[PDB]
């Protein structure tokens, strides 16, 4: 719907506090955490995918973070 | 024909709950509000809350929130209303009115009830 | 914000009656005004079922409109039956409640 | 004196050779321009009144269905049309339904079915384009004159209206001459790309492209009852009961989802005129014709008494509220700041010239005493007032907070932040050009990236720079990553 | 609730048509596509980030696709 | 003709052509009708006639 495309990142920043800054600052992180907490098994799956696609440790952690971020937000 | 008829005139002493009722018939009850307006003797009209009988949600006036309760009871098409602790000041006649769901119909009331007058004295 | 209206009166010959409600920028300015007639001792009647729209009867003796923050009920000539208590009601958004006018005792004189 | 205790004021100590000093004015912030001899004054932008808005692209956030008619046909009989399909107020969708014996016709298969339903908008929201001609800026110029009721007063001050047309107004100060401000209102908010959508009694500034992108049924906004809504299928959902039949649903009110959608757009007050409270504009203000009232006034011999206890501003500047006891209606307050257990002059006077206008009223003298112990003297005689005061501060800490404030300004104004106090040096021009090019490239990349994603991208860039052998690429990644960390930590305002 | 967490991942499913399946099937991808079209520079930024972290074409491609799926969705 | 000695007033907001060129609509409030319009383009922070 319209709520999935928030007005975040558009270059209209000013000194005045924006509408729902406090809530909308952390709604996305709260969603990701609650999804990663209600579905623990995907942590195991993402660890497996990162281990078998990430040659170096930095690549492994980048892949793991991106997998644990995209899936809650692609729900 | 669609009309709203009240419970009938009631009298009670201060500090006694009263349950004013409003009968609805002739139309789809769930599709319109009951705006439960109030009018003191020889005073200006004062709206005090409406309920959505399709869901039971209640929008009390800020003054009357907590002091009054309203129940839909859609089985008998009877929009009840109660006063928690009736006081000497709150003597008036309580009309029940029909309003539309949308914004343009929030503040338009047709087919009012006659109004249950409640007298409060010791 | 609370919308207000004064009590008025006019003679039996219907020159003009100007009965006005002046609300805030949240109640009147964005919501349709609704006019109510109350003959004393009787339940109020919906004089206007929308802005400048009549449900039934009494044409050209009851005709309203709102411009900006204020609303009014105009006329082309009153009659003896037009003596009652009138109320303008709008749905406020800031207060999120239905506001009724302070009352007005229009008397045929 | 209007901008005292504002909490976002930042001084402009230096005046240029040609006596014009360039300031960027923000609504929340303040600017107290000083000068060698000109009367100091705190210009502050009130608001940006926008008038004659032209509504366009009304949007439905709710709906209603009323009529719903269905007509279905048999397999290999073609689609099943309705006479209401050609109407411009009916929304409907084709669906296949399995039919056969006991259902209307002999042949067995899947038959077409259509359910058309009228659409009514109920509540709606309208985006209003701001007419750039009618956009108006009002800016207050209060002068530090030491009025008794001026220490934090928002009312006192002479307003100067600024519009894209006739953007240079010489504000007439009461007795300080004319301050000719030459402000540039076309480099402020790019209002050509912001349209003011309004839901009920609330309005917001939203990027116009985003407003056009958000999916909701819309119409021309030509104040016509019963309009036709293009793309009205977004507020209706058609669902199949397995495969037997077809049903339409009005999908409720999208008002809360619209409140969530504009979760980063700054809010406007639409009560009365559509007054926009966010924003900024640049002002090159000329102090050529300012006259210091009281330059010709004499000193005063009688003693001074302070009515209320001395307080400290958030920016460390002391502020004195003192009443004259003499018989001299015009006066010039003597003022010397003595260092601890000694004699010196190391404390500035933030108010340009303190003058007693009347003995009946009292003057608000503001000052910026030096760090540490200090002694401030008001009177000139042997019975002079002694205001002992100690300033908790470190000049290194002041430098750090000044750099922090400058970074905050740079993270918002961007290209024009280099013009906040530009005296006119050639170094500032080169810095502004470099910043403008880099910022154009940066906002080309990071546009539409959320604050958490900005933090992530910046951390990733910093890590890449820390693990890159090529020194040029390592330095570039480190700098861009640090800047991105800062932006993502400050962006969501 | 907020649209950020739709009821699409739960294991419960049946023969019957789910509520708003037709729209919700492609709603997220439509949002990602329109965000990508609106802001094309981040395509360049994601290309650079994938190229400087992905040694193998599989690594670069997976990082690029995950990064282009996260930013429109995590906004 | 000579040069105008009186002020000008904008009657329609300036707008930018697709080719970067501005258009200006002014009305001259003065008595010497046949005249010339003085026109100097002051750059930003400098009076360079660019
Ligand atoms: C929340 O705000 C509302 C108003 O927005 C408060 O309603 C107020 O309720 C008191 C109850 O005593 C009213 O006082 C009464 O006023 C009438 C006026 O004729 C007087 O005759 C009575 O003796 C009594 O004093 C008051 O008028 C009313 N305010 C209004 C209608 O504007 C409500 O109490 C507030 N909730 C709180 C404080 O918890
Ligand atoms: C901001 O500035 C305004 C105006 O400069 C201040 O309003 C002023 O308030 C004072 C007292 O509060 C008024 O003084 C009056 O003097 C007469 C003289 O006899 C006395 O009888 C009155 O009782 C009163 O003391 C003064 O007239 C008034 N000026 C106006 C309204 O223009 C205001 O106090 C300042 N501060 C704030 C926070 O607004
Ligand atoms: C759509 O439904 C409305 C009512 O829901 C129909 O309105 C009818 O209008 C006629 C006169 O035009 C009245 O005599 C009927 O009483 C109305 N119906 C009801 C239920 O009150 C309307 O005809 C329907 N069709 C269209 C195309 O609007
Ligand atoms: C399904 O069965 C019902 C009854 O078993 C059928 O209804 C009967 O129809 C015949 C002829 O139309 C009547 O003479 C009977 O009286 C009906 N019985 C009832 C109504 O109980 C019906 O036609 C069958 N087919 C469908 C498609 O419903």
């Amino acid at each position: 719907s319209v709520a999935l495309a928030p007005h975040v990142g558009m270059g209209l920043d000013t000194r005045a506090q924006t509408w729902m800054s406090a809530e909308g600052a952390w709604r996305q992180i709260e969603k990701v955490e609650t999804w990663a907490f209600r579905h623990p098994g995907f942590t195991i799956l993402a660890l497996f995918l990162a281990h078998y696609i990430g040659t170096s440790l930095t690549q492994k952690v980048v892949i793991f973070i991106l997998l644990m971020l995209v899936t809650p937000s692609m729900t | 024909q669609v009309q709203l008829v009240q419970s009938g005139a009631e009298v009670k002493k201060p500090g006694a709950p009263v349950k004013v009722s409003c009968e609805a018939s002739g139309y789809t009850f769930t599709d319109y509000f009951i705006h439960w307006v109030r009018q003191a003797p020889g005073q200006g009209l004062e709206w005090m809350g409406w309920i959505n009988p399709i869901s039971g949600g209640t929008n009390y006036h800020p003054r009357f929130h907590g002091g009054v309760t309203m129940t839909r009871d859609t089985s008998m098409k009877v929009a009840y209303m109660e006063l928690k602790r009736l006081t000497s000041d709150d003597t008036a006649v309580y009309f029940c009115a029909r309003g539309r769901d949308f914004r343009g119909g929030y503040s338009q009331l047709d087919y009012w009830g006659q109004g249950t007058l409640v007298t409060v004295s010791s | 914000s609370v919308l207000t209206q004064p009590p008025s009166a006019s003679g039996t010959p219907g020159q003009r009656v100007t009965i006005s409600c002046s609300g805030g920028s949240s109640n009147i300015a964005i919501n349709t005004v609704n006019w109510y007639q109350q003959v004393p001792g009787t339940a109020p009647k919906l004089l206007m079922y929308s802005n400048n729209q009549r449900p039934s009867g009494v044409p050209d003796r009851f005709s309203g409109s709102k411009s900006g923050t204020s609303a009014s009920l105009a006329i082309s000539g009153l009659q003896s039956e037009d003596e009652a208590d009138y109320y303008c009601a709008t749905w406020d958004d800031s207060l999120k409640d239905v506001l009724f006018g302070g009352g007005t005792k229009l008397t045929v004189l | 004196m209007r901008c005292v205790g504002v909490g976002n004021r930042d001084f402009v100590e230096g005046l240029s050779g040609a006596t014009w000093v360039d300031v960027v004015l923000e609504h929340g912030g303040c600017v107290t321009t000083m000068a060698k001899n000109k009367p100091t004054l705190d210009i502050e932008l009130q608001k940006t009144e926008a008038t004659q808005l032209a509504t366009l692209r009304k949007l439905c956030i709710e709906g209603k269905i009323t009529n719903v008619t269905t007509d279905s046909r048999c397999p290999t009989q073609g689609e099943a049309i309705l006479p209401e399909e050609q109407d411009q107020n009916y929304v409907c969708k084709h669906t296949y339904v399995d039919r056969g014996w006991g259902n209307g016709c002999g042949l067995f298969g899947k038959g077409s079915l259509v359910t058309c339903a009228k659409f009514q908008c109920l509540e709606l929201i309208e985006g209003k384009v701001v007419q750039h001609e009618n956009l108006k800026y009002t800016v207050i110029i209060t002068v530090h004159t030491g009025d008794q009721h001026q220490v934090g007063n928002e009312t006192q001050g002479v307003t100067a209206e600024i519009t894209p047309q006739a953007s240079t107004v010489e504000a007439i100060l009461p007795e300080y001459g004319t301050l000719g401000l030459e402000c540039s209102p076309r480099t402020g908010l790019d209002f050509n790309e912001m349209i003011l959508l309004t839901m009920k009694n609330k309005a917001w500034m939203v990027h116009r492209q985003w407003f056009f992108d958000l999916p909701l049924p819309w119409t021309s906004g030509a104040t016509t009852e019963t309009p036709t809504w293009n793309k009205k299928e977004l507020l209706v959902t058609f669902k199949n009961a397995h495969a037997k039949k077809q049903e339409v649903v009005v999908l409720g009110s999208q008002e809360g989802a619209m409140h969530t959608a504009l979760t980063g757009a700054t809010e406007i007050q639409t009560s009365g005129g559509t007054s926009i409270f966010a924003g900024h504009l640049k002002c090159r203000l000329k102090m050529d014709k300012l006259e210091l009232k009281g330059m010709s006034y004499a000193m005063c011999s009688n003693a001074f008494v302070l009515k209320k206890e001395v307080s400290e501003t958030q920016h460390g500047t002391i502020l004195i509220k003192v009443e004259y006891k003499g018989e001299d209606a015009p006066c010039k307050i003597p003022f010397s700041t003595e260092d601890g257990q000694g004699k010196a002059h190391n404390g500035r006077l933030i108010t340009a010239n303190p003058v007693v206008t009347k003995k009946e009223e009292l003057v608000n003298i503001e000052a910026e005493p030096p760090f540490g112990e200090s002694n401030i003297i008001i009177g000139i005689g042997d019975k002079a007032l002694r205001i002992n005061w100690y300033k908790k501060g470190s000049s290194i800490g002041k430098m750090f907070e000044a750099t922090a404030r400058g970074a905050r300004r740079m993270a918002i104004l961007g290209d024009t932040a280099w013009d906040f106090g530009s005296v006119g040096g050639v170094l500032n021009s080169l810095g502004k050009m470099v910043h403008q090019i880099f910022g154009s490239a940066y906002t080309a990349l990071f546009s539409g990236v959320s604050w958490i994603m900005k933090i992530g991208i910046g951390v990733l860039l910093t890590w890449i720079g820390l693990n890159s052998k090529n020194t040029s690429m390592s330095f570039s990644c480190i700098v861009i990553g640090i800047i991105t960390l800062y932006l993502g930590a400050v962006v969501q305002a």
